[PDB]
């Protein structure tokens, strides 16, 4: 049933973006301050656009949902050195992530 | 290997 499964992808999305306690993973990385973002990432992602395609039905399984998460992540893994806060906060996020999303899952697979 | 961000 699609209303009780999106019900709990918006709060399983709140629960992970509670997590982003630097602001860091809100909204898209913005390309006027970081323009060459796009030579090295395929297909950004972040909460805002996390929130967008939640309500426009583009997940429809956990999967996807937490595939787009993942991505979160690995993006700024990718883009950002080691050294970096944004490459440590997304190893944190990572970690803050995986108990939310195990979570979520098992309600989701009651369903 | 990147521009890189602004440092925060």
């Amino acid at each position: 049933q699609l209303t009780p499964f999106l019900i709990l992808l918006r709060k399983t999305l709140e629960q992970l973006q509670e997590k982003d306690t630097g602001n860091i993973f809100s909204e898209p990385v913005p390309l006027s301050e970081v323009p060459d973002y796009l030579d090295h990432i395929k297909k950004p992602m972040d909460f805002f656009t996390m929130k967008q395609n939640l309500e426009a039905y583009r997940y429809l399984n956990f999967d996807d949902f937490e595939e787009d998460f993942n991505l979160i992540v690995s993006n700024c893994l990718k883009y950002n050195a080691k050294d970096t806060i944004f490459y440590r906060a997304a190893v944190r996020l990572r970690e803050q992530g995986g108990a939310v999303l195990r979570q979520a899952r098992r309600q989701a697979e009651k369903m | 290997s990147t521009g890189g961000k602004a440092p925060r």
